[PDB]
């Protein structure tokens, strides 16, 4: 058959990603401009929400040293790719777990439904990528919103979870933190609960 | 305003690393036990950040003053260059790269580091930049010295500059890590041979650039990059 | 009634595939996680069904015409035919052997299937013929496509027709599957990969065969199979 | 050594096993002849009994799309080979899951007591071979019955696994199904309750 | 009008097939007896047509929609594409590629076609396409059957697909068939054998091309063409 | 030496070529635009003639399934190269055999004088390709004209060919068909009267 | 592919094969029952035939030194297996040219029609297989007649043979021999009015 080139393996992030990628979180200097995770300046339109979440290993304790990345639309359901920290919203971020609590948070807007490449409506989602020390190649999940039940029972991408005790398992929950409407979404790697993960 | 008009090429992960690789002790617990989900590509998918108008300060790429406290930097200078390309041999243009490493003694900048090598005063390790539009990026640095972790009982890291690479989706980006060409600590590593194929590690491995050299100065070691082929949509 | 008059050599469990085998991903889920119980062979075992008196119809064993709606199915014409033998390379007479398959264009004939290559108004899919008294079986059929399914994000089964195969008894029972000479999809399969051993693989795939061929209508694919050796029972109790 | 011919290798049933060997499930016309789920006709001699059940993978969940054969001896404990539709009594017979409810059943009569190699006295039995996608290679099983506790604790198989906790996963319950002797015989492929698979 | 601006390299006449190979049949009677009669290059061979301004129809490279009878086609769907070059490596641009097969069982939609393998009702069998600024062309389709044939009395072509290239000039058109990888009827064929080197027949043999699949829908070959090298004239009169 | 990349390899083009290049021959539907055997629009410029013939093997029978692809001067010695059905003239035709009389046709104008890459004029030709069952790699010849002696006589590439008895075999012959101006050109591929076919 | 034992390669018959195939004609003694050119005895029943020819190669001369072996059904249609000199009829005869005139006869009956395996009525025919040095695998051929036109027409094995003008190389020709039916089947090896053989 056809062989392309190979691509470069991917190996992990390691435990000092932070230094490379989350400057502040490593206890040292910050450049004039850092990717980071307000996604949202007060003035960007849609509902602004705070995400947060923790991050358990196999043996339900906190992963500590996570890294996210992370993908959405903007409120209209259109991704921003020019990324600008003088933009009202960027589509992308980056957070990080704190080393003492093991939790990650997130500033930005709930994202506006888009379709799927056959047209049909998906539920709104974040797109995640999941890196850590012990992770060899990251991990890819989509989060949810509890609040949108009647638009995540005809998600497409939802529907191709043969289970739905594991769909649930991509749905953040809604609350509140002082004050501010926010959603928590923990992901569990391994065993009981374990989060979904994708392959595209 | 970013458009779904392309396909990346499904990825080999029997090439790549395997989540469950024992012999890196701390994969065991941080390893799913379910099966991946495969989905079709959608526009979330094929679509990410372009970095463009990041603002870049002068010496983000150059290691060797992008951390200056009195002088330079102890250890092997050396540039670290390649191109960045997919797997179809198309240069992937101003696209992010970011890296970082230990200094000279195998240390790291980092709270967390307790290995009692010493800090260098004049070294961050820590650089990034945008490749240029023919898929070429370059960075200035010292050569970073192995470190021992705790995985078995003697275990050295090889001598190695942690990379990450955005590409033109997040369905391409990458994190990764460069090795150099001779180090006699790669084979016994085991992240480096969390990698099932050998022909897959000799990917990872810098080779020795003469060409690249400053003479009196600074030798350079070349490290392409391959990324997911891209190609546009066609009968869908 | 059933006696036990005979044993069968013991399964090799590295030639067969193992059950955990992770790139076939519904397998991680379906394996057991510990380790099989040995048991000594006792009638219960060492019996199973006899299918001489099983009512065959005329076509069971052509699916060229066994589900004949007003033509016949598209694709490649094939007769696909062998001898079942023992380990011991002894004839297995008047066993069951039955076959499914997917059409010309990897449509199975099945309410699950979700492809959507068409199906084929005059092909169903399944076969079932009794060994000779010299252990030969044949079938006739056209050649199933490969078809996509949902375990990596573009993985392709090779073209493939399913068997089952009675033997004996039920410790020689088996289900396998076939395939096609020459077919570039066999390495790539996690359910071929699951196959540890690659001349074990060699085994699964059926060789052209223009000897039983019939000019100007159809090709031919041998594909022998073995079941465990049966001997007698020698100095027991 | 002597190496005799290799077995030619086992692969999964997939999940179209219906097709050929369970045609109406598929949702397919059926040949004049099949071997079906009825072992039985009314008058065969012995208790008549119904046997049923559902087969759970590693995570709890159903498995649809499974595929059992069948082998016991009669009331008066012979094994009756000669396999026929007009047989008051067949010792074979096949099954498998509904994909609504996963449910399998099994019309037969209770089996007689058999002897094994050594004359040794077995206690009634089912032997069982479960086949399924996801399974490369069938496992086999027995089912025991519940109300056969004396014979239970003598028999020489069920005394070849080590932990009496795992012989339990083989004793079927006696119940009621609409208002006739029944056993449930409920199979957990991996994991908390994992039935006995035998090796033969 | 065209102009005479270039030279072809001349052809390899042992590394084509030769006129006469009498295990074709057909090419006894049908070979001449005279050497060709070699001629100079000029404006009468070193141009052709060019087919840019040809009314293309929307499904023409398109074969499970170009023949819609109320239905899909069945058989094994795949897509065939690649890209026409001549000797020196360049890309041959908006050049005509044209295509003709049998349907999935191997039957024309010819009347002159006596095989008794049914038509597909909705499947014709030929396409067209001009390659693109880069040189690249694609067609959709479904894989041709094998089909049996009066050489020997037991002869079978290989799965193929007819092609015909226009290239720059009439020096450069070029009829040929394309093979698929790892069919065992290749090396068995007596058309295939009228190539004398085994190697040039290594060239007409598409590869499975996993990268230009869609899933859940259709595999891909991909087959490339190579045309005779054009040059600029030099040190001419 | 010196080895470029190797040429794709001829191959037949096979008894059913017309479903390709000849769709209304093969006995299909036609698509809106065909490649064909009308040169010349009505009022084109030029002297208006049929052309004519018929294809034998070597054993004199005729070669029913020939297929000919045809390439000329317009009448003032231009090559049309840019094809196009709206065309008053096109320099491409095809044309094939029929199958109950073996005859092709083609409807053109009669070409004017080329001159070659010396300068020296050719005599006015047709070039012509034949495919067919049978025929490996394509024939490549030349059609020249009887009432065109003067300048057949002077031709560089006639006089390339040794034999004035081969010459004889590339010169139709001026006939009148249905009344019109027309030239039948006869090809023999082997045997007596062999056509002589070249190589360029 | 499937390989079979590979068939025992041809030869020639060679120069002198008489001596172990026609014995008589190589100028030596015959045993008691030899295997020859008269197929039937005077009471068989049917109608009595002389079939006689002459052979030629490529240059057009007699072969002289030709073998042929003969294999026909009865004046019913049956072909008769059991060769034995006391039978009124048999199928099979041996017959050989002579070294003076290259004349070689049979003494036989009309051949009654048989159908092909399809059940379609071949018209009358004798299979003849010829043998000679210088022919290194035996060559297969038919000898129809004359008389049969309106069979020969409809024959399923002539209409296999592409040209009418080779079928009639096919077919004998009736006359009389000093008194008696007879039919003339020359054959041509190579060349000018060749031969239809077969391969089967
Ligand atoms: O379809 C579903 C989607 C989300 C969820 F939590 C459960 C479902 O059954
Ligand atoms: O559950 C698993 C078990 C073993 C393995 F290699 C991968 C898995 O996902
Ligand atoms: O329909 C699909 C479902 C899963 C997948 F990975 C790819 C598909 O095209
Ligand atoms: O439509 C697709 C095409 C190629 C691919 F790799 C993934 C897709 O979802
Ligand atoms: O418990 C198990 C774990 C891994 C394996 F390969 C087999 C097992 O039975
Ligand atoms: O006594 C036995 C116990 C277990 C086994 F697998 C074989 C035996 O012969
Ligand atoms: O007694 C036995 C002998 C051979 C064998 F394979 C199994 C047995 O239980
Ligand atoms: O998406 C498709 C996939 C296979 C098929 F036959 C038809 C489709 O529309
Ligand atoms: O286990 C295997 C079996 C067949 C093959 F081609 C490759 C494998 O790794
Ligand atoms: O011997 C036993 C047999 C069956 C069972 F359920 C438990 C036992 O201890
Ligand atoms: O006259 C010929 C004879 C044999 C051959 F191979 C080619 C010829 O041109
Ligand atoms: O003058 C020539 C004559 C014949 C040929 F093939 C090439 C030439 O250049
Ligand atoms: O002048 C010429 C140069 C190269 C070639 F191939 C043919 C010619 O006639
Ligand atoms: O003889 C036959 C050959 C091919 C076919 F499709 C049908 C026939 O009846
Ligand atoms: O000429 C040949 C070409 C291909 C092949 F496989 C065998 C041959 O003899
Ligand atoms: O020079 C000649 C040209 C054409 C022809 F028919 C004969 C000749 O002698
Ligand atoms: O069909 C035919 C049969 C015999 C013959 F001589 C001529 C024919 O055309
Ligand atoms: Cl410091
Ligand atoms: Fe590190
Ligand atoms: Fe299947
Ligand atoms: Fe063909
Ligand atoms: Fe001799």
């Amino acid at each position: 058959p056809i062989e392309l080139l190979p691509e470069t393996p991917s190996q992990t992030a390691g435990p000092y990603v932070h230094i490379g990628l989350a400057l502040e979180a490593a206890g040292n200097p910050t450049r004039d401009q850092e990717i980071w995770n307000r996604l949202a300046k007060p003035d960007a339109p849609g509902e602004h929400i705070l995400l947060l979440g923790q991050v358990y290993d196999g043996n339900g304790h906190l992963v500590r040293d996570s890294f996210l990345e992370v993908w959405q639309a903007d409120a209209n359901g259109e991704y921003q790719d020019a990324y600008n920290l003088e933009n009202a919203f960027n589509s992308f971020g980056r957070t990080a777990t704190t080393f003492d609590a093991g939790e990650w948070t997130l500033h930005t807007v709930k994202p506006g439904v888009v379709n799927n490449a056959a047209g049909v409506p998906m539920a709104p989602h974040i797109n995640i990528s999941l890196f850590a020390r012990g992770i060899n190649i990251h991990l890819h999940t989509r989060l949810y919103f509890d609040d949108e039940a009647q638009a995540n029972a005809k998600c497409p991408v939802l529907n191709l979870i043969e289970q739905p005790q594991r769909r649930e398992t991509l749905i953040a929950k809604r609350c509140e933190v002082d004050g501010k409407t926010a959603y928590r979404f923990d992901i569990r790697i391994q065993g009981e609960g374990e989060t979904v993960f994708f392959d595209f | 305003p970013a458009q779904d008009n392309s396909r990346f090429v499904i990825r080999d992960r029997n090439w790549h690393p395997k989540a469950l690789t024992p012999d890196y002790k701390t994969s065991i617990a941080r390893s799913p036990r379910q099966a991946l989900v495969s989905i079709p590509q959608s526009i979330s998918e094929t679509t990410g950040p372009n970095f463009s108008h990041l603002g870049f300060g002068a010496h983000d790429h150059d290691l060797l003053l992008n951390f200056n406290n009195g002088g330079l930097p102890i250890g092997e200078r050396i540039i670290v260059a390649g191109r960045v390309v997919d797997q179809y041999g198309k240069p992937v243009p101003n696209t992010l790269v970011e890296m970082w490493q230990a200094n000279a003694g195998g240390r790291y900048r980092h709270k967390n580091d307790r290995y009692l090598a010493p800090l260098d005063p004049n070294f961050g390790g820590v650089g990034r930049c945008l490749t240029d539009s023919d898929g070429y990026y370059s960075f200035r640095t010292i050569k970073p010295g192995p470190y021992p972790w705790r995985n078995g009982p003697n275990d050295w890291r090889p001598a190695h500059i942690h990379f990450g690479i955005s590409g033109p989706s997040i369905a391409t980006k990458l994190i990764t890590q460069l090795y150099f060409e001779g180090d006699p600590l790669i084979p016994m590593c085991p992240i480096v041979k969390s990698i099932a194929n050998p022909e897959a590690v000799q990917q990872l491995i810098a080779k020795l650039d003469m060409n690249n050299a400053n003479p009196m100065d600074c030798l350079a070691y070349r490290f392409d990059i391959v990324l997911r082929g891209q190609r546009k949509t066609h009968f869908e």
